[PDB]
């Protein structure tokens, strides 16, 4: 009102803010499609902007009033309201829901409740779970994961009202104060309750959705926003969000949350025929299994599973994904479908899955995209080689010492098509034939939000501030020929981790590298990098320094590799270079830092010294 | 988030500088409200912790919350300023009692209410120990007498005694001969006054006033209108049993005036109402009335229960013509109350809201009053209903931003609503859709009813019938009646389209016909449809459909009264036209009334009233009114489910159809030629199902449809040579087609039956139907099989010939032993039709052919079905369950049964009565009666302590029916002296639960005693009792129970009618309780006792107890000037 | 052979094509049998489901898009058969959420159909097979059994289980309990003091848990506080005989209920104002 007074004496225009809306309001009703998405765009520009206002009811309206758009026969006006949708705050809209006392009534003089936050979820965004397009579903699904945050609901113990709800997210930004594979997590995870509440009626309504499902669309797009969920809110960090009551503790928390629904569908006649929604499943089935590690280990088959409830889960995604990278394999190999673990021949659900396999790289031999990601067959060899990468951490050479020799049979028939992929799951089999891996080794208020507890925080740190390995030989070898024939820096990346770990694994390098080739053509690669012309540098150069940085403790092949002194005028070599430091010059020193002042004499002392003289 | 955070910072501070009373003033005198809110804020809990720390501070604040409790009064803010006021300074308390008691112990909040009264007792028990010059300084005595004559004046202090108490402690501190004359005063102290607690007990009273008296009773101004409802429902009772009942002309007249007198104030010319002059102020004034809109319901409610029985009354009470018109207005104003209401005054009453609704579904389903709201003078009227109707159900079911489904103008309107209307009831309406989550239960059979009937109304008929594609597809017929709203019938090229023909079928399906002219034109429209296969197919379903219409019975073509004829297959059983069947017919008839009441699926029944079950059974004579349902009560096919009406195989009985039409071995209904109808079909499709050689072959679905609609519309068939040339066609058909078509099989193999079964079962027709059945009991396809049970059903009604019965029975009787065995452990897990039909077939072949069924098959069918009647509520599903169990009681009640079959029934009866789902061991109740009476020592006392455990273990619900019908057992099974003893210590026990359910057990008991001249016989029962009734613990128990006992055993008429007075003050003992009490055992001293030694043996007695001012003492007074 | 079998299905896909779906079901039982003599069990199940689908389209055209009074229901004996079949394969084949999945279905349609006491006992099977394996489908199942059992009037049958929810919430959703478990711990207990208020059992039918529950209405913990000041509220005036009390508080509780226990406080206003079971 203060900006258009300003505005009304120096132009004299007699207009208001409040004649705009009925023309959004107008124009979501139009019979052109076109028209409709031009007006939803328009919402999504200024619906929260509105709440946030003198005009609130009016925002508050607007979002009524663009829920009609669910049933539009044109897939982009389905798209932009959900696009919309995931702009909005229901902290907010419960607030200005909870004033209202007309706006619940509307036209008609309705009895009950808005209930916004409940249409909104229920009846749009895993509604359109549903949908034929796939465009749509997946939509749909990163909406869905954009909303947990947003979501209010009474009774929360972090939270009693839609203002403190509010409150907390404005103070939360100003008043601001061997490695395990992806998805373990061994510490207690510190969580907010709140965030966790919300995500469990989120996976309890879309699981839902998932065993009443009556229509494959549904099914697999209930398994897309699983999958995605299990990604952006790890099912290890937020166990009690997850947690269905499987498991029958904390019902340092752990779960498998619906792993049997994910496992049943994997084994079905239907499910695994479209490669999409199977490859969502195992990230999922993977993921919810490893949720289950620090209380699933102990203290006989699987014998580091001392909660024999999950031994048959992890029996049957292991043999699936056996099946089904041997089906890989015989697709690349061009071997037909005919005469152990990962045998299918008998199993006819698995040979319609050959065929769609065979039918979708038929397609890619034919054509030249080499930029396209959305690839079917090559996205599912890599989400299946992910998988069992993930599932070996649980193992023991007890377990894979009968599958070894046949894993690295079907490795050498996939490494040509995903190299990396390929890569990770040798270094897991070599974890887990050498014993390195996890199996082996092993009332609030405003008050409180916006002064008490930020004060609390700061006072206490002002106080304390004043005090079988022969048959990996031939994946080795491919590993280093192709890191000197790739562009792919994701790939060299993969294979310089590889070689650490051998170094680590006390493997002689004179073995690996007996001609020094490798060394050498490593050391090349800097005058590239100096001169700006080796592209994505920035992505390889820590991997060079800690390998090059393991190498200078290899004193006894008769003479050092390499040497800290060496190593030490390559990094200075990069830091006088016009190239940015923060992407140069400080990843090729953390290797070297932490290596000659935290892990590691006469020279030793100069060389701490320079290392100072390049960090000052 | 700055307005609280400010407050909290500020009471923070202002904690610190407690000397600072400026801003301490300003907090509380400016910030009240927001201090009560954020109580719970941890400075804020400390502010207010302060304030009651300092005596000033707390009167601040209490003179503060006295400025601001026209807010403070929504429950949560109430609760927090009792929260507030609890701990406040000592030196207040005179001041926070006053707020107390002169404005927050007013709130309707029950449980705060009580936390007002609670804190209230603790203030003035701190003015009790304080020093008294302190206490009357903080209590003047001229506000001590305010709040005292406020909780007398305000009616407060009878229930907030110890309050009132404590202020008298407090100030003193400081400073006769029962007769009609009394009877009709005693029932004008609960029946003139306005209250509905003891409604059933207050029509009882109501009904023993002299018939003379009643009308003024119920006339005049006091009497409470909400026992209207209660009255004509309990003289029905009466007109149902025979008798003239008083108490219904009485409150059918009263009902018929008071709606007169109501009609008689609205304005005399009516407008639409419309949710979006002088007219409107006078309906404001009018329905803001808070005396007329509580008037509107109240009458709706007894009109309602007057409309709903009205068609089974005796002539002379039905509608009089001259008040039809008024009904109508009334009808009409009561749902624009109720729209009125909502718009400016909140939801009504779920009862109110129902009340509404059930006097406008029932007066569109009377012809009378639908005559005249259809009728052009009531266009008006007519679309004021539309638009109350579509503006409550979007009030209800329709949330902001949604919609329903996704001339004058008014009349447009009126038409666009019901179209609407008609298409919710596939979603919104529909009972159990994930649409109808939304509309609460008692809505949606009301809804769905009166959207039905008004879609048949002239004004909206002919358009709501258009498919709302056609006006898409730009159909623009100009229309012209006496409403300018009659559109023509839809052109047959519109129904080439399948969607529009699928929308068109929906429509005639759900509205019916409202003439014969109307099912004239749509016959017309579906054969010219009928002359692409799919087009084809909805075409025979449609014709089949409407043919079948003309079945529905007390009003054809219409859904919203009617619905299909059946003819059961069982006969009336003559065990019941003998003395102790009569008997069993009523104690029976008590038990099946209420299982209707629970378990009935209810189809045929829209509006809520329990007691009004009917089966559409005609009464049925060679060519009428229906069968009533006390006169079917083992009647009913025992393969169908309780209360559903919807068509099935074996709907009409072979028997019925050699009856009604002559051909042993109706043709017009509404005015419908169903001969030419269905003469026509069986010659069209004759043609169609047996091509000539040169035509195309009919494709496999439409001989599967056609073979289904001759099944179907043979129902309507009224000549022989109809079903002799059905016979014929099916027979060639089945020669030519092939055999493995189980799904034209599950159709051809029922009608081939049906037809052999009119045809009356002869050599030639009866070799091939028992080969064809044989073979169909083998099929891969349940449906197939059901479809063979049914024809076995057909013809089990022949007098076969002893060869094909030899043949036939003992694979019948094979196929139910080997399938029932198997399955009768874990129903549930089964087929349900495939059960219900298997158990209909083997009780058929028990009673109908116990000769050539072996004597193991009753046996072993009464021990199968004992399995599943024993089984769990998962086990055997309670369809299953109730089926059973009625033809089993069907069984007994037949006599074809042995006497160690009707042995095994006894003991399954016993134990199935020991169960904790009501409805189950009410059933259950049912086939031990059905024992007990058809078997006409110890076992009868253990059969009566069953009724008496259910009492004490029971629901309200079972409880109170085993109460109704123990006093006729009892006089059937014993000499009054041998249960005497039980039903006296069943009243007094301190395990029983219902108290007010056996004083009219021991009261039926001591008025047979009475009526069989056993006078000495409750005499020598009080007498011998009186020390036991004196024991029971509680005194206003024990003198509740001698009030109800001397009740019980008095001669005197005026004083025998009191129980239900005495009943509605169970544990009260107030003077009016022990003056009655004196009286109604004066009574008993004065007329049932005259020995000298038994006065003194009475007196003697009371002694015991007669602690000084006890209602002994008083008695004993009263009897010793005697 | 399954040649035979992909010609089956091919004929289904084409009948169902020009909507002859009773042939195109029958089609589907072609290939389970062709599925059945190949021993693939798997195929079979998925044969007999999409026969099942087929039925039950062919059900709802009659009874819902139709609403034909000649629909006696055949099709619904042949998808319950089918499905049944295929339940029996599940169960067999070790997939008891598939077989639970398939309950649900038929119990979904059979409510949606007019038979809610046919629903009821088909989720009470499909919680049953998930209960040792996924707790919260199995009280998202329970929670249906009792929906339909409010629809089939059996109100005793209702309040056991609300009150087996409620007890199997507490023992696999835990005082505080997350968010899902919550929600239904919510829904539980309001809807079984309304059935209480409703039922009035005995003290021989009061459990050790009907009990606890109206002591403590006699600390909202779950419930939002001004539904427990109004719950308790009525639990007082029902206690009491105040029909003007219960008159007022149906009122401020209607924008609070579900439309299922709006349904169930009419149910106690009335039966306080005309009790059942008297024959007037
Ligand atoms: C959507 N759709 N399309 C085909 C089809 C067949 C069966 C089912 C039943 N459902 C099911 C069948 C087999 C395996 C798993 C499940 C899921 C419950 C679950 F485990 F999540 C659904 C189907």
């Amino acid at each position: 009102g203060d900006w258009m007074g300003t505005i009304r004496t120096l132009t004299g225009n007699t207009f208001s803010l409040a004649d705009c809306i009925p023309l959004l309001r107008k124009t979501l009703k139009d019979e052109s499609s076109v028209t409709c998405k031009l007006a939803c765009t328009a919402v999504r520009n200024c619906v929260m902007s509105l709440c946030s206002s003198s005009y609130s009811e009016l925002g508050l309206q607007l979002i009524i009033d663009v829920l009609t758009l669910r049933n539009s026969s044109y897939w982009l006006v389905r798209t932009e309201l959900l696009e919309t949708l995931a702009e909005i705050d229901f902290r907010l809209v419960s607030f200005l829901e909870a004033k209202a006392e007309n706006l619940h009534r509307g036209a008609h003089h309705y009895t009950g409740l808005l209930k916004l936050q409940e249409r909104v979820l229920n009846n749009v965004v895993i509604h359109l779970l549903g949908d034929e397009d796939p465009r749509v579903r997946h939509v749909a699904a990163a909406s869905l994961i954009r909303l947990v945050p947003k979501l209010f609901y009474k009774c929360d113990q972090g939270q009693a009202d839609p203002v403190v709800a509010v409150a907390r997210d404005q103070s939360s930004v100003y008043l601001k104060l061997t490695r395990i594979y992806r998805g373990y997590n061994l510490l207690p995870s510190i969580t907010d309750v709140t965030m966790e509440n919300n995500l469990s009626r989120v996976i309890a309504a879309v699981s839902h959705e998932l065993i009443t499902s009556t229509t494959r669309a549904l099914t697999f797009g209930c398994c897309e926003a699983l999958c995605l969920l299990s990604t952006a809110f790890p099912v290890c960090i937020w166990s009690l969000g997850w947690h269905c009551g499987v498991p029958p503790l904390s019902a340092k928390s752990c779960t498998v949350g619906m792993a049997t629904m994910i496992l049943t569908l994997l084994s079905s006649a239907w499910f695994p025929l479209d490669l999409s929604a199977h490859q969502d499943a195992l990230i999922l089935a993977g993921n919810l299994l490893a949720a289950s590690a620090p209380k699933s280990l102990r203290s006989e088959v699987w014998p580091a599973l001392g909660d024999r409830a999950l031994v048959p889960m992890v029996e049957q995604l292991f043999s699936h994904l056996l099946k089904v990278i041997n089906i890989c394999a015989h697709v690349l190999d061009d071997v037909a479908p005919g005469p152990s673990l990962g045998s299918f021949y008998h199993l006819p659900s698995y040979l319609k899955l050959h065929d769609v396999l065979k039918a979708t790289h038929a397609n890619y031999k034919v054509t030249l995209d080499l930029q396209n990601s959305t690839e079917k067959f090559g996205g599912f060899l890599r989400s299946a080689l992910d998988v069992l990468s993930q599932i070996l951490e649980l193992a023991t050479l007890q377990d894979i010492g009968k599958c070894v020799e046949e894993i690295l049979g079907y490795l050498k028939s996939c490494f040509s098509r995903e190299p990396m992929m390929a890569t990770v799951c040798v270094q897991q089999l070599l974890k887990t034939l050498f014993g390195t891996n996890l199996a082996s080794q092993f009332r609030p208020g405003l008050y409180h939000y916006c002064f008490m507890a930020p004060y609390t925080h700061f006072t206490q740190a002002l106080a304390d501030a004043s005090l079988h390995i022969r048959l990996f030989e031939p994946l080795v070898i491919k590993a280093l020929k192709q890191y000197t024939t790739t562009t792919c820096v994701q790939l060299q990346k993969q294979v310089l981790d590889l070689l650490a770990q051998l170094v680590q694994l006390r493997v002689n390098y004179c073995l690996l590298d007996s001609d020094q080739v490798f060394i050498g053509f490593v050391l090349k690669q800097f005058e590239y990098i100096e001169v700006g012309q080796f592209r994505e540098s920035e992505a390889i150069i820590p991997n060079i320094f800690f390998f090059l940085v393991l190498l200078s403790y290899e004193r006894y092949h008769s003479k050092q590799i390499i040497g800290i002194p060496k190593i030490i005028q390559l990094c200075d070599g990069i830091m006088a270079s016009g190239r940015k430091a923060v992407t140069h010059a400080i990843p090729a020193l953390q290797p070297i830092v932490h290596d000659l002042f935290v892990l590691r004499g006469k020279e030793l002392e100069t060389q701490k010294e320079v290392v100072v003289s390049m960090l000052l | 988030i700055v307005r609280r955070g400010a407050l909290i910072l500020f009471c923070d501070y202002v904690c610190q500088n407690l000397h600072d009373s400026e801003h301490l003033t300003w907090l509380i005198v400016n910030h009240i409200q927001d201090l009560i809110s954020l109580s719970h804020e941890p400075p804020v809990q400390d502010f207010i912790s302060a304030v009651h720390r300092n005596s000033a501070a707390s009167g601040l604040f209490i003179q503060a919350i006295q400025s601001r409790c026209e807010n403070l009064s929504t429950p949560t803010m109430l609760k927090k300023t009792l929260q507030c006021l609890e701990g406040i300074h000592l030196s207040q308390s005179g001041a926070v009692l006053t707020l107390y008691v002169d404005r927050l112990l007013c709130t309707p909040f029950r449980v705060l209410a009580r936390m007002v009264d609670i804190l209230a007792c603790r203030r003035v028990e701190m003015l009790l120990a304080a020093n008294l010059q302190s206490s009357m300084a903080q209590l003047p005595m001229e506000e001590l007498n305010r709040i005292q004559e406020y909780l007398q004046s305000s009616g407060l202090a009878q229930r907030h005694q110890r309050l009132y108490s404590l202020l008298d402690r407090f100030r003193l501190s400081t400073m006769v001969s029962p007769d009609k004359d009394w009877y009709v005063h005693l029932v004008k102290s609960q029946c003139w006054t306005r209250s509905d607690s003891a409604l059933l007990e207050g029509a009882e009273l109501v009904n023993r006033i002299p018939a003379e008296d009643m009308n003024a009773f119920m006339m005049n101004s006091e009497f409470n209108l909400s026992l209207l409802a209660p009255c004509l429902s309990l003289g029905m009772s009466e007109i149902s049993g025979g008798q003239k009942s008083a108490l219904f002309e009485a409150a059918r007249e009263v009902t018929l005036a008071r709606v007169s007198g109501t009609v008689q104030q609205l304005p005399a010319v009516h407008h639409v109402f419309q949710p979006e002059a002088a007219y409107w102020s006078k309906l404001n004034d009018l329905f803001g009335d808070a005396a007329l809109y509580q008037s509107l319901p109240t009458l709706a409610r007894a009109l309602a229960q007057y409309l709903v029985v009205v068609s089974k009354l005796p002539s002379h009470l039905h509608l009089p013509p001259e008040k039809e018109k008024d009904i109508v207005k009334f009808v009409v104003a009561t749902l624009e109350a109720l729209s009125w209401h909502l718009i400016h005054e909140q939801i009504p009453l779920s009862l109110d809201l129902q009340a509404g609704l059930d006097c406008c579904c029932l007066a569109l389903q009377l012809p009378g009053l639908w005559s005249v709201v259809s009728s052009t003078e009531f266009v008006t009227h007519a679309c004021s209903l539309i638009h109350c109707v579509h503006f409550i159900l979007e009030a209800v079911a329709v949330q902001p931003g949604e919609q329903l489904l996704s001339n004058p103008k008014y009349i447009t309107a009126a038409c666009e609503m019901v179209a609407e209307m008609v298409e919710s009831l596939q979603s919104v309406l529909a009972l159990g859709h994930k649409r109808n989550s939304g509309v609460p239960a008692f809505l949606t059979p009301l809804l769905r009813n009166i959207i039905i009937s008004l879609a048949r109304l002239p004004l909206v008929n002919s358009y709501t019938r258009v498919p709302p594609l056609v006006w898409k597809l730009g159909w623009s017929p100009k229309p012209g009646g006496d409403f300018g709203t009659a559109f023509p019938e839809i052109p047959v090229e519109f129904l080439q389209e399948k969607e529009v023909f699928k929308e068109f079928i929906y429509r005639i399906n759900t509205l019916g016909w409202t003439s014969r002219t109307q099912f004239e034109e749509t016959w017309a429209t579906l054969l010219g449809v009928l002359v692409r296969t799919q087009i084809n197919v909805l075409a025979v379903q449609a014709i089949t459909s409407l043919v079948l219409s003309a079945m529905t019975v007390p009003v054809a073509g219409n859904p919203a009264v009617s619905c299909l004829e059946q003819q059961p297959r069982n006969k009336p059983l003559k065990a019941l036209d003998t003395r102790f069947g009569r008997k069993l017919s009523i104690i029976r008839g008590i038990v099946e009334q209420e299982i209707q009441a629970m378990v009935s699926k209810r189809e045929n029944i829209a509006t809520h009233h329990l007691y009004q079950a009917w089966d559409p059974v005609p009464s049925l004579s060679p060519a009428g009114a229906l069968i009533s349902h006390e006169k079917l009560l083992l009647q009913i096919n025992p393969e169908r489910e309780l209360g559903s009406m919807s068509y099935k195989l074996g709907q009409v009985s072979i028997h019925s159809v050699w009856l009604g039409n002559s051909i042993t071995p109706r043709k017009h209904r509404a005015g419908v030629d169903i001969h030419s109808c269905s003469q026509f079909l069986l010659e069209l499709y004759s043609r169609w199902i047996l091509p000539s050689s040169s035509a195309r072959r009919t494709p496999a679905i439409l001989i599967s449809e056609v073979v289904r609609s001759l099944l179907v519309v043979s129902d309507l068939f009224t000549e022989r040579n109809q079903f002799e040339l059905m016979y014929v066609t099916l027979t060639e058909l089945r020669r030519v087609h092939p055999s493995e078509d189980e799904i034209l099989a599950q159709y051809l193999v029922p009608a081939t039956c049906k037809a052999a079964a009119v045809l009356g079962m002869d050599k030639a027709v009866a070799e091939p139907v028992s080969r064809l059945l044989e073979s169909t009991l083998r099929s891969s396809h349940l449906p197939s099989r059901v479809g063979a049970l049914h024809g076995i059903l057909y013809v089990l009604e022949c007098d076969l010939l002893d060869d094909t019965a030899k043949q036939l029975i003992p694979v019948i009787s094979d196929y139910l032993l080997s399938n029932l065995k198997g399955i009768a452990h874990c129903v549930n897990i089964h087929s349900q039709q495939h059960v219900l039909v298997m158990c209909a077939t083997a009780f058929y072949l028990i009673e109908n052919y116990p000769l050539d069924v072996g004597p193991e098959f009753s046996a072993s069918i009464i021990q199968m079905c004992g399995v599943m009647l024993s089984g769990s509520e998962e086990s055997t599903p309670s369809i299953i369950y109730h089926c059973a169990l009625r033809g089993l009681e069907r069984l007994l009640l037949s006599e074809q049964l042995s006497r160690l079959d009707a042995e095994s029934l006894v003991k399954l009866s016993v134990d199935r009565v020991n169960v904790h789902s009501p409805h189950r061991a009410m059933a259950a109740l049912g086939l031990m009666l059905t024992c007990m009476y058809t078997g006409k020592v110890i076992v009868a006392m253990e059969r009566v302590s069953v009724l008496f455990d259910r009492i004490r273990k029971g629901f309200p619900c079972e409880a109170r029916v085993v109460a109704r019908i123990l006093p006729q057992f009892l006089d059937d099974f014993f000499p009054p002296q041998d249960i005497m003893n039980k039903v006296i210590g069943e009243f007094l026990s301190n395990q029983q639960p219902y108290p007010q359910f056996m004083a009219t057990v021991v009261y039926k008991v001591f008025q047979t005693l009475h009526s069989t001249g056993q006078s000495s016989m409750v005499r020598d029962w009080v007498m011998l009792s009186l020390s036991n009734f004196t024991q029971r613990a509680p005194v206003a128990m024990a003198t509740w129970s001698l009030s109800c006992f001397f009740v019980s055993a008095s001669t005197s008429p005026w004083v025998a009618a009191i129980l239900p007075h005495v009943i509605s003050r169970m544990g009260k003992l107030e003077q009016v309780d022990v003056n009655l009490f004196c009286l109604v055992a004066t009574d008993f001293y004065r007329h049932q006792i005259e020995e000298e030694l038994d006065r003194r043996a009475f007196q003697s007695v009371l002694e015991v107890v007669a602690a000084p001012g006890s209602p002994y003492h008083r008695l004993l007074t009263c009897l010793r000037n005697v | 052979v399954a040649e035979a079998g992909e010609q089956f299905g091919q004929l289904g896909r084409e009948l169902r094509a020009q909507e002859c779906l009773p042939y195109a079901a029958w089609c589907q039982l072609a290939v389970a049998r062709c599925q059945q003599a190949l021993f693939h069990g798997p195929g079979e199940a998925l044969a007999l489901t999409e026969a099942a689908r087929l039925f039950l389209r062919q059900e709802r055209d009659a009874r819902q898009r139709l609403v034909c009074p000649a629909a006696y229901g055949e099709p619904l004996q042949a998808a319950a058969s089918a499905l049944g079949a295929a339940v029996r394969l599940h169960l067999e084949l070790g997939q008891p959420a598939a077989a639970a999945a398939l309950c649900l279905e038929l119990a979904a349609a059979l409510r949606d159909l007019g038979q809610p006491a046919a629903a009821a006992g088909h989720f009470q099977r499909a919680a049953q097979l998930q209960l040792p394996q996924l707790p919260l489908a199995a009280l998202q199942a329970l929670g249906e059994a009792a929906s339909c059992q409010l629809l089939a009037r059996d109100y005793t049958g209702a309040l056991a289980v609300f009150t087996r929810m409620q007890r199997l919430a507490r023992e696999h959703g835990s005082p505080a309990a997350l968010g899902a478990f919550s929600d239904v711990l919510v829904r539980c207990e309001v809807s079984r003091v309304l059935l209480l208020l409703l039922l009035q059992p005995p003290p021989a039918k009061l459990l050790p848990e009907h009990a606890q529950t109206l002591e403590k209405y006699s600390s909202s913990g779950q419930l939002p506080e001004e539904l427990f000041l109004l719950l308790q509220s009525l639990v007082m005036a029902t206690h009491e005989k105040d029909t003007e009390a219960i008159k007022s508080l149906q009122v401020e509780m209607w924008p609070l209920l579900t439309a299922e226990q709006n349904h169930l406080l009419h149910l106690v206003l009335q039966e306080t104002i005309s009790p059942s079971g008297q024959g007037v």
